[PDB]
């Protein structure tokens, strides 16, 4: 994002987006795909509370794990707190999620999860 | 005999390829029946231009 | 030449604006840039091709 | 005739406006009573400084 002799150097994903700070056409050349840079936003509207260690921003970003709210969560965890089976969101039974891609499609809903 | 030096001029050595800081942009065409706006042309044009 | 007047320019104005502002809808694109398409009778007198 | 050439120092360019890998930075104060204390003060010198 800055040292202008960077910029002879088409920019990284793990390198300016992560470890520095990447503008959105950082972040594009950083990940060429429209779908990578929507995801890539998502996870920075969410991972802006583990922004540092680069540790923090990858374990937010991947969300295979909890970061903040954990409204970022990518994995597998299929069982709540109680331990009642997990809905699928695409199916309306039992209870008929009006939330997806339509409301808000940043935190991408997944199968099961 | 030091009469100085005739240096009111400066001398610029320039880049090799004329330009080399340089961002990307898209084409762009007037948006018809409106007064204004603006609309993607990709038709003919390559989307990412120098 | 059209016809009357018959000396008249065929200069060309285009625009463009930033891509990833483009990026997506056309929420308020103003355009950020303009050339001046044209073509001049171009000829090199005195140095040949290396 | 070649004597060679008198050229016993190096002739470096410069950038134009003499830095421009610059770095930006913040206002730093020590901290009062408790020794090798420090603290950031933003008053007067502002919160940027390359
Ligand atoms: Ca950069
Ligand atoms: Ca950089
Ligand atoms: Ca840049
Ligand atoms: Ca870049
Ligand atoms: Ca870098
Ligand atoms: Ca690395
Ligand atoms: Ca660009």
């Amino acid at each position: 994002a800055n040292t202008f002799l960077e910029e002879v150097r088409k920019g990284n994903l793990e390198r300016e987006c992560v470890e520095e700070t990447c503008s959105y056409e950082e972040a594009f050349e950083a990940l060429e795909s429209s779908t990578a840079t929507d995801v890539f936003w998502a996870k920075y509207t969410a991972c802006e509370t583990a922004r540092t260690p680069r540790d923090k921003l990858a374990a937010c970003l991947e969300g295979n794990c909890a970061e903040g709210l954990g409204t970022n969560y990518r994995g597998h965890v299929n069982i709540t707190r109680s331990g009642i089976e997990c809905q699928l969101w695409r199916s309306r039974y039992p209870h008929k999620p009006e939330i997806n891609s339509t409301t808000h499609p940043g935190a991408d809903l997944q199968e099961n999860f | 005999e030091n009469h100085g030096t005739e240096d009111e001029l400066p001398n610029y050595c320039f880049p090799l390829g004329g330009v080399i800081n340089t961002e990307t942009l898209t084409k762009v065409k007037p948006k018809t029946g409106q007064e204004n706006g603006w609309e993607k042309d990709a038709t003919e044009f390559s989307d990412k231009n120098e | 030449k059209q016809q009357n007047g018959k000396l008249e320019s065929q200069v060309e104005m285009q625009f463009f604006s930033t891509t990833e502002a483009t990026a997506g809808n056309g929420d308020n694109l103003t355009p950020k840039v303009v050339l001046y398409s044209e073509d001049v009778d171009i000829e090199t007198p005195d140095t040949h091709i290396s």
